[PDB]
């Protein structure tokens, strides 16, 4: 769902585990059956001091 | 209709129901009396026309199954497979030929019906009876091996013309007859043929070709518009829990292979291309050919096929 | 099953069910060929097959709609041929796969449009809750009448009392005319609406925009109206303290400023 | 050549999903497609091919394309008041009762002599015989022995304007050309 | 992943650093009085480059 993080891992593209965090969703269960999503670096946060 | 019924009088009328009509039966006979509700008699239905020509058998005819199964693959050589159509759809490719009394009805059915249901005979499972008929016999003792059978299905007798025919509904098979639900109006002797009936649609108009004043050679192709249920059976030989095929494959046609790869991202320029190994993996192709000489192996290898479901069962 | 099924790389028997509710009426329909049982609901097969675009959930209501494809002859679908219904049908997409009894709810939503491209297909685009925030939010004004609609939670007014059932004497292409409502003063239904039964619980709603004597002014017209079907007509409120008073008595509610300022500010020019 | 004919229809939408299609006769009705070929040896049969060409404008004009097939056949004579024509029983009256195409006759007697006549409604009247009706009169008593063809009439027009003529020895001299036609609903209807 | 139901990345986004900003002025309404107010984040090693 928008907003959830999770880990991907690509070892012949040299991408260690990141975390990231979902953005638009554009999925297609019947027909194509493509799922494809878009996804930030994880870099949100808001310090108490 | 206003006619007085006797007291303790039962008056059965005959419902004929013709051959001629829309093709959707929407009906909604009234029976009006004074002092009662309505009591109206809905009758409801479809009205087809059967296909009953035969074509001749100097060419192959050929029978394809199709199916869908969109399929997607990541970067690795690893594959997710998404069988969608859970019964195949079947196409018939034939040609026929029509000379006396058939060439007219053939071009009367074809310009009137068009494109409407039939009730498509399987050719490929021709029968001839063994035993006479008789007429208003309920059931028809003949074999039911292998065939093309199903319970509350069709069944259409034939004889040397295309005239002579009836179309019957078959209740269930008991491996020697078809439980028949309606009496048989006439009687065929030994000799008949008898065909399977599905339902089919033609799919494009044939274009008919005129050989002389009365003839005509057509190029009929037919779709079935009903699930063909069939049993699913693998090879009986088992290896690491899957299916192992041990038919070995007819050499008539050389036959070759090839390591296919996702060696795409060659990255061609203008000075030198340089090609990446994605996976590093060849996953090959093989060919198969087989000749059947039978029923019970063109049988196994129908339920081969649906078991298959396209792509998606390995083995 | 159906994660695992999901994650299957050989089990894959996608199969998509819509169910269009509307109040007690449910319609169930499927993508298969073959109809489909699940939580002892039938999904009906459409000759022709139904099928959509897929899902887009991007934050923008604009432009994550749904679209659904159907034939023509749709029996949901057909209702908005002539009027859309009063009440909005939500719809309720589930994922399934054959020989599982399991299922999985994706989307959610009710009927955004419907429009009939092809005598062989229909097109449905179906939106979600999120479109309904972009209309604004002010809902306010210092202006001498009520600013409320009769019945609301605002106005508490109970309509029950009120209701009057009656039997239309004659119906034309834009009046519907009737002896009972004779009897009252004229413009005492001004402002109400008429609800009648369509099928179940469902009732269908239109608006009046004046009442004559024994004759009544239908917004739009008078089509869809039964002959001989019970209708159920409110009264409506003109919004003015007097009416809001004299009739109903709902004063002590009434939202309106009626003699409070019109303009007298405290920073002005000359007081006198 | 030999020569075939279909039936083209407006058989879309036939809206295919995942389970099962479902086609729809949007006008339920049947167009067919004739081809047509022909041999000139001679300037004044070329000359009138050429001003046909001309006339038909490519698929503007249309025109009445009979065929040449032999679909009803007597089997009863039919007096000269009578418009009770008898055939054998194909299937016509289930099929064609009376439709625009596969509704006009040419009887095309032995001697030379075509009467052109309009079917107005089919009646089944046994399984191996019809009393197929006409529009008015046939001319003449005529006895099954009587009667070659009946070929079917359609109105149709050509399906291609390109039209290849063919010379292969001179303006005198023999020709050769390939024509199609499609019937059209056209006619006042 | 790649065999944990990644099927492919097209877009890397590197990005760049020797833009965006160094400092950061932020305005806000002090709700004691209801004057404006504003207040300076900077970015010194941003900054510097
Ligand atoms: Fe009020």
């Amino acid at each position: 769902n928008p907003g959830q993080p999770f880990l991907i891992r690509s070892t012949p593209r040299g991408i260690p585990e990141t975390v990231v965090r979902v953005g638009r969703i554009e999925d297609n269960f019947l027909g194509d059956g493509k799922i494809t999503l878009t996804v930030v670096q994880d870099q949100f946060n808001l310090p108490a001091t | 209709p206003p006619l007085g019924f006797a007291a303790l009088e039962e008056r059965t009328w005959t419902v004929s129901i013709g051959t001629d009509g829309p093709p959707v039966v929407n009906a909604r006979i009234v029976w009006r009396l004074q002092g009662e509700p309505n009591l109206v008699l809905v009758i409801t239905g479809n009205r087809i026309i059967a296909w009953t020509f035969a074509p001749d058998w100097g060419d192959s005819i050929v029978e394809r199954l199709s199916a869908s199964t969109n399929i997607l693959q990541s970067e690795s050589a690893v594959t997710q497979r998404r069988a969608m159509r859970l019964a195949p759809r079947r196409e018939f490719d034939a040609n026929m030929y029509a000379v006396d009394r058939e060439r007219q009805l053939l071009d009367m059915t074809l310009f009137g019906w068009g494109a409407r249901i039939w009730a498509l005979p399987i050719w490929p499972d021709i029968q001839l009876l063994h035993q006479p008929l008789a007429a208003g016999s309920l059931g028809i003792p003949c074999d039911t091996a292998g065939l093309d059978f199903r319970d509350g299905g069709l069944a259409m007798l034939r004889g040397e013309d295309a005239f002579t025919y009836e179309v019957v509904e078959v209740k269930t098979v008991t491996a020697s007859g078809l439980d028949l639900v309606r009496p048989v109006q006439a009687a065929w002797g030994t000799g008949s043929r008898l065909y399977p009936v599905r339902t089919a649609q033609l799919t494009e108009q044939p274009t008919l070709t005129r050989l002389t004043d009365t003839a005509q050679s057509a190029r009929v192709s037919f779709l079935v518009m009903e699930p063909s249920a069939w049993p699913e059976l693998m090879p009986a030989t088992t290896y690491r829990g899957r299916p192992v095929l041990e038919q070995r494959p007819d050499e008539s046609e050389d036959l070759t292979s090839s390591y296919q790869r996702l060696l795409s991202t060659l990255d061609n320029g203008s000075a030198i291309p340089r090609v990446t190994d994605v996976a590093g993996m060849a996953l090959p192709v093989i060919g198969h050919r087989w000749i059947g000489m039978g029923r019970a192996e063109r049988s196994a290898f129908r339920s081969l096929v649906y078991a298959l479901r396209g792509q998606q069962k390995p083995l | 099953s159906f994660n695992s099924r999901e994650s299957s790389l050989a089990d894959g028997q996608p199969v998509r069910l819509y169910q269009f509710s509307r109040g007690a009426i449910r319609w169930s329909y499927n993508s298969s060929d073959r109809d489909i049982t699940y939580q002892n609901q039938i999904f009906r097969t459409v000759p022709g097959g139904i099928t959509d675009n897929g899902i887009i959930c991007s934050g923008d209501p604009q432009s994550d709609q749904f679209v659904i494809t159907a034939p023509a002859d749709l029996d949901v679908a057909l209702l908005y041929k002539t009027r859309s219904p009063s009440d909005a049908i939500d719809l309720v997409v589930y994922d399934m796969h054959y020989g599982d009894a399991e299922a999985a709810v994706s989307w959610v939503g009710q009927i955004g449009d419907v429009d009939w491209p092809t005598v062989d297909s229909c097109r449905i685009t179906c939106v979600s809750e999120d479109e309904l925030m972009d209309q604004p939010g002010l809902t306010d004004t210092y202006c001498r009448t009520c600013t409320a609609i009769v019945g609301d939670h605002r106005c508490k007014v109970n309509l029950v009392p009120y209701r009057v059932t009656l039997t239309p004497q004659s119906v034309s292409a834009w009046v519907i005319s009737s002896g009972v409502v004779a009897g009252y003063a004229d413009g005492w239904f001004t402002g109400g609406y008429v609800e009648w039964q369509v099928d179940g619980d469902n009732y269908d709603r239109r608006f009046i925009e004046q009442h004559a004597g024994a004759d009544l002014h239908i917004l739009g017209g008078t089509e869809g109206i039964p002959a001989g079907g019970q209708l159920r007509v409110y009264p409506g409120c003109d919004g003015l303290a007097q009416t809001c008073d004299d009739k109903f008595s709902n004063l002590p509610n009434f939202r309106g400023f009626n003699a409070m300022q019109g303009k007298s500010p405290f920073d002005g020019d000359q007081v006198w | 050549e030999d020569l075939t004919s279909s039936y083209q229809r407006l058989l879309s939408t036939l809206d295919n999903g995942s389970a099962i299609p479902r086609v729809t006769d949007v006008a339920g009705m049947a167009l067919p497609v004739i081809g047509h070929r022909w041999i000139g040896m001679g300037r004044a049969e070329r000359s009138a091919f050429r001003s046909l060409v001309y006339a038909l404008r490519g698929q503007q004009k249309p025109l009445w394309v009979p065929t040449h097939a032999d679909d009803l056949t007597l089997v009863a004579t039919v007096s000269q008041l009578s418009t009770a024509l008898d055939v054998r029983n194909i299937g016509y009256a289930r099929f064609a009762n009376g439709r625009p195409g596969r509704r006009d006759i040419r009887i095309e007697l032995y001697d030379g002599t075509v009467y052109h006549r309009r079917i107005l409604t089919s009646t089944e009247l046994d399984a191996d015989t019809e009393r197929v009706a006409i529009d008015a009169a046939l001319g003449r008593l005529v006895e099954p022995t009587d009667v070659a063809r009946i070929c079917f009439m359609a109105l149709c027009s050509a399906a291609s304007d390109v039209v290849e003529i063919e010379h292969v020895t001179d303006s005198e001299g023999v020709a050769t050309a390939a024509l199609t036609f499609k019937g059209v609903r056209d006619d006042e209807f | 992943d790649e065999d944990s139901g990644l099927l492919e990345i097209t877009q890397e986004k590197t990005g760049s650093t020797s833009l965006a900003p160094s400092q950061l002025i932020v305005k806000y309404i002090d709700q004691i009085d209801g004057a404006q107010r504003q207040i300076i984040v900077n970015n010194n090693a941003v900054a510097a480059s």
